[PDB]
RNA sequence: CUUGAGUCUCGUAGAGGGGGGUAGAAUUCCAGGUGUAGCGGUGAAAUGCGUAGAGAUCUGGAGGAAUACCGGUGGCGAAGGCGGCCCCCUGGACGAAGACUGACGCUCAGGUGCGAAAGCGUGGGGAGCAAACAGGAUUAGAUACCCUGGUAGUCCACGCCGUAAACGAUGUCGACUUGGAGGUUGUGCCCUUGAGGCGUGGCUUCCGGAGCUAACGCGUUAAGUCGACCGCCUGGGGAGUACGGCCGCAAGGUUAAAACUCAAAUGAAUUGACGGGGGCCCGCACAAGCGGUGGAGCAUGUGGUUUAAUUCGAUGCAACGCGA
C-alpha cells in the first residue's frame, strides 16, 4: 500500500496490543 | 531406462493451476503431470482433487524409470500443495524430503494492483 | 445442544436375557407390531439359530464386524456454510444405524412372508451378503479420500 | 550582575541530509541443455501465450527498480520526509562537570528559502507497475469494477510548479500546577556483585481526580492557570468562484469579492436501528432418525367454470374435514 502497512501497524496495535 | 532411483520432485503449486515436474538433482525434468491440465479444466475442479490426479498420472508417467525415494521441493502456495505430497508418497513411491522453497522476495520489484472488490 | 440426554434403560431379553437382542425388535416396529413381531421377528429369530447352526446369544455377533460403521456425515453448517465434515462415531449412533441397516430392504421382497424373510438376511452376512453387508462400501467412499474438504 | 540567550572542553544515540561505490534475493528478458501439450485466467471466459518447445526445471548472462529478516506503540528531522552495507562531507540534538560574554532575548506583517504525489521543460534510461488506449467477459446497458496486452509517467540530471485529509484537523515562546504504568537515550552514587537498587537528564506512548470543554475529550508533551508576539474566523450557498494584479513555459497558484437564494447549514451526544457489522446464546430451527403429505383411489373444504343460486365471511406465515 506504501502507507496504510504504516497505519495497520499501528492501528491493530489497537487490535493486538490488550 | 537410466533409473537414477531418487530424484528432486517439484511441486509449482500456482493457485489455478499445480504442475508437479519430476527430476534429478541436474535439472533434468523427465516428467510431468499438470493438475488443472489432468483432462479437468475450470478453478475448482483443479483444486488438489486434480493434484492427485496430475501426481498419479506422473507416476504412472515415469513408473518406467523406476525411481524409489523421491525429494520433492514446491513453488508457491496454494491447495495442490498438501494432497499432492500423500498422494506422490502413496503411489509407488519413498519420499525423502518435503519443502517449499517458493522464493520470497527482499522488496525488489511490484506484482500488479490486482483485483479489489 | 447444551444440555444432555442420557440412554434410555433398557430391560434384557424377555427369551434370551440379552439387552442388546431386546433393542433390536423395537427398531423395526411399524404400525406398532411386536406381538405381530412375534410371528414374524421373534419367529424369524427362533429360526435365526438352527439355520445358523449354532447358540445365536454369543456366536450372534460372527456377522457383525464388517457392518462396524466408522463415519457419517454430520451437517454442521458453521458461520453458515454447510460443510463435509464428517465426525467419527460415537457409540450412540454406531450401534444404532448397524440396526437401521437391517431391514432396508426386506419389506416386500416377494417371498413366504417376512415372518421369514428376515430370516433369510442374517445368515447372509456371516455367508456374506444381506443388507447389513454393503451398508459399510459406500461409508468408505465418502471420506478418507477428500482431504482437502473433509 | 547572572538566572535569560550564546561560545569552548567532553562524550552518547540516530532510516537527519548530500556524493560515491557495493551485495544478494525477486520480477522480466536473452542464450543452453533435458524433454513435454498445455500454459495462464476467473465467480465460469475468451482475448492472450504457445506443439516451432511454451509452461516446469536447473545452467548461466543483461537491465532496471526497490532493499525481505531486525522492525518496534522504534528512532531521527522545521516540516515534506528519512529503512540493505560501507566510505567521504555535513547538519542538528542530548548529557557530565566545569569555564567564558554579560540581556547578547521572544515574536515577526512584508521578505527569503525549503515544499509528498501528480504535472511541465530539455536530454538519457526504462525491469516490473501502469492513467490513456486496445481486445475478452460482466451487466439491462458498462465508456466501470474483472482479465489479456499497454503508452505517458514511475527512475536519473538540470530547470519549473507550488499544492495535500501538507492533520496532533491543536502557531511559536516562557512560567506554574496531584499521580501510575511503560518506551528510548545519556549519566551520578550503591556490594552497579548483576540484571540493577538508589537518583538525575532528555525525548517519548497510555491511563486518570483537580481544572477546563457543548460534548466527546484534554489532562505536567494540556484543550489546566497566566504572559509576549503573530496568523486566521464572523450563517449556508454563490465561492475559494468572477475580475484585476503578481507569479508560472503551460497546467494553474496566490490574493479575493458581489449579485442573487434559503432560514437554516452545523457540532457532541441520547433513545429508536436497518446491515450486503460482528460475536454470542436460545427453540423438530438446523442437525439424526422415525412417521408422513405430495403417487393412486375415495370424503370434505378453498379457488375457478357452469348454473337459478351454486349464499356470506377467512382464504401470506396466522385459510382451504373453517365458521358451519
Amino acid at each position: 500500500f506504501y502507507e496504510k502497512p504504516t497505519t495497520e501497524r499501528k492501528r491493530a496495535k489497537a487490535s493486538a496490543v490488550k | 531406462r537410466k533409473q537414477v532411483s531418487d530424484g528432486v520432485a517439484h511441486i509449482h503449486a500456482s493457485f489455478n493451476n499445480t504442475i508437479v515436474t519430476i527430476t534429478d538433482r541436474q535439472g533434468n525434468a523427465l516428467g510431468w503431470a499438470t493438475a488443472g491440465g489432468s483432462g479437468f479444466r475450470g478453478s475448482r475442479k483443479s483444486t488438489p482433487f486434480a493434484a492427485q490426479v496430475a501426481a498419479e498420472r506422473c507416476a504412472d508417467a515415469v513408473k518406467e524409470y523406476g525411481i524409489k525415494n523421491l525429494e520433492v521441493m514446491v513453488k508457491g502456495p496454494g491447495p495442490g500443495r498438501e494432497s499432492t505430497i500423500r498422494a506422490l508418497n502413496a503411489a509407488g513411491f519413498r519420499i525423502t524430503n518435503i519443502t517449499d522453497v517458493t522464493p520470497i522476495p527482499h522488496n525488489g520489484c511490484r506484482p500488479p494492483k490486482k483485483r479489489r472488490v | 445442544r447444551r444440555r444432555v440426554i442420557g440412554q434410555r434403560k433398557i430391560l434384557p431379553d424377555p427369551k434370551f436375557g440379552s439387552e442388546l437382542l431386546a433393542k433390536f425388535v423395537n427398531i423395526l416396529m411399524v404400525d406398532g407390531k411386536k406381538s405381530t413381531a412375534e410371528s414374524i421377528v421373534y419367529s424369524a429369530l427362533e429360526t435365526l439359530a438352527q439355520r445358523s447352526g449354532k447358540s445365536e446369544l454369543e456366536a450372534f455377533e460372527v456377522a457383525l464386524e464388517n457392518v462396524r460403521p466408522t463415519v457419517e456425515v454430520k451437517s454442521r453448517r458453521v458461520g453458515g456454510s454447510t460443510y463435509q465434515v464428517p465426525v467419527e462415531v460415537r457409540p450412540v449412533r454406531r450401534n444404532a444405524l448397524a440396526m437401521r441397516w437391517i431391514v432396508e430392504a426386506a419389506r416386500k421382497r416377494g417371498d413366504k412372508s417376512m415372518a421369514l424373510r428376515l430370516a433369510n438376511e442374517l445368515s447372509d452376512a456371516a455367508e456374506n451378503k444381506g443388507t447389513a453387508v454393503k451398508k459399510r462400501e459406500d461409508v468408505h467412499r465418502m471420506a478418507e479420500a477428500n482431504k482437502a474438504f473433509a
